[PDB]
């Protein structure tokens, strides 16, 4: 089946020009369409038939298609252009979409996360459950890596971490959970949630008290 | 031009569902129509195509034999019969308009799209949450401010809402997006930051509401 | 005349698309005209397959 490839993410400063790629074995022979999708919204057509714009779409958008690559270009990228951009084509009685490129517009200064770590409640332990809650807020750009440790040792089992979410003030929030047994929780002397962002790292620690 | 989907809901693997789409604002009898779906947090996947007079129908390999596209041009409606549903059919289903000429003739894009209707296919049954307190501590004391919260654990399906002091406390409240565990149940947390100087004197209650299971929970969070 | 340009011309003159030959894509050089193959005059236009139900042929000029 025909595959259209795309880079997962692109980041651009306001006023710079953004370029979103889209590969295909001989995509030049096909008409390409481009769709813009903002969080919580339906996609919207921004390019049909390689370069034509559905009037309703600013002139700073423009697209090309030659050989094996179609290219959506956003010159003078505004903040309101932050979104996911999907390429599309027609093949074997099928519509084919690319994986989508999430274009981030760095319209805010870097902000490092605040990390809050709670141990399991006494109530939950009486339910023979143990959940460590690590809450990550007020960071920008919207990317963090989370790492759990038990007595210093990396823990990967029982970890569930959300993707970042824009909060009211256009910063990002995320949460990470570590599920344990009450016996595991009490067997170790401390647990740790370590959050990395723009190279800088923050780590909190709890222990059975 | 508007395309209004309906019929979405929750169902279990093996079940069946019928989506609808009522079109207005254009001549329905001259446009081909499509269904496109999108798994939560993932990409777009086309599903099926139907020509203006239903003489040309196409399905993606992933749905051929299980879903059936249909339309009733006198009722300006587009349907999708979904049978033998699977977990990975969990997605938002968009009804989106095709071209006024056949896609083989260049009219091979999709415009406009609808707001969509959600279809969750899951083995899990509706269940209300257990609500546990995230108590303030020395480790939660940021100096001047302090943080406390509520863990809303093991509910299905989305959503739950969290207020603090039944809505009086709005400043410093952060309710986080829910995570989905292997068990198939959701969990989320709501944290509120408050003055550390009054944790012993002021009362904080989180009010959790899970409309799907008609569960309301009030949990006081104290040090 | 690329297959892209023929299709582009198709979409532009679709409202005038008929069994009677179209005017020509260009005034200068080599272009294309198109029409609905007579056996397909009854089909709705979004159900005309490009390969079967639409006739093309070159429109040679200077």
């Amino acid at each position: 089946s025909y595959e259209l490839t795309q880079a997962p993410s692109v980041s651009v400063s306001p006023g710079q020009t953004a370029t979103i790629t889209c590969s295909g074995d001989k995509l030049g022979d096909k008409f390409t369409s481009w769709y813009q999708q903002k969080p919580g919204q339906s996609p919207v057509l921004v390019i049909y038939q390689d370069s034509k714009r559905p009037s309703g779409i600013p002139e700073r958008f423009s697209a090309s298609n030659s050989g094996n690559t179609a290219t959506l270009t956003i010159s003078g990228t505004r903040a309101m252009d932050e979104a996911d951009y999907y390429c599309q084509a027609w093949d074997s009685n099928t519509y084919v979409f690319g994986t989508g490129t999430r274009v981030a517009v760095l319209s805010q200064p870097k902000a490092n996360p605040t990390v809050t770590l709670f141990p399991p409640s006494s109530e939950e332990l009486q339910a023979n459950k143990a959940t460590l809650v690590c809450l990550i807020s007020d960071f920008y750009p919207g990317a963090v890596t989370v790492a759990w440790k038990a007595d210093g040792s990396p823990v990967k089992a029982g970890v569930e971490t959300t993707k970042p979410s824009k909060q009211s003030n256009n910063k990002y929030a995320a949460s990470s959970y570590l599920s344990l047994t009450p016996e595991q929780w009490k067997s170790h002397r401390s647990y740790s949630c370590q959050v990395t962002h723009e190279g800088s790292t923050v780590e909190k620690t709890v222990a059975p008290t | 031009v508007q395309l209004v989907e309906s019929g979405g809901g929750l169902v279990q693997p093996g079940g069946s569902l019928r989506l609808s789409c009522v079109a207005s604002g254009f001549n329905f009898t001259t446009y081909s129509m499509n269904w496109v779906r999108q798994a939560p947090g993932k990409g777009l996947e086309w599903v099926s195509y139907i020509s203006s007079h239903s003489n040309l129908i196409y399905y993606a390999t992933s749905v051929k034999g299980r879903f059936t596209i249909s339309r009733d041009n006198a009722k300006n409606s587009l349907y999708l019969q979904m049978n033998s549903l699977r977990a990975e059919d969990t997605a938002l289903y968009y009804c989106a308009r095709g071209g006024s000429l056949h896609p083989s003739a260049g009219a091979d894009w999709i415009d406009p799209w609808g707001q969509g209707t959600l279809v969750t296919v899951s083995s899990a049954s509706t269940k209300g949450p257990s609500v546990f307190p995230l108590a303030p501590s020395s480790k939660s004391t940021s100096g001047g401010t302090a943080a406390l919260g509520c863990l809303v654990k093991d509910y299905f399906p989305e959503p739950v809402t969290v207020s603090w002091n039944s809505g009086a406390l709005t400043s410093g409240v952060h309710t986080f997006p829910a995570v989905l565990q292997s068990s198939g149940l959701y969990s989320l947390s709501s944290v509120v930051t408050v003055p550390s100087s009054s944790l012993g004197t002021q009362t904080y209650i989180c009010n959790v509401n899970h409309k799907p299971s008609n569960t309301k929970v009030d949990k006081k969070v104290e040090p | 005349p690329s297959d892209k340009h023929i299709k582009e011309y198709l979409n532009k003159i679709q409202n005038s698309l008929s069994t009677e030959w179209s005017p020509c894509s260009v005034t200068c050089g080599n272009g294309i005209q198109v029409r609905i193959k007579p056996g397909s005059a009854n089909k709705p236009k979004d159900e005309l397959d490009y390969a079967n139900d639409i006739e093309k042929k070159i429109c040679k000029m200077e």
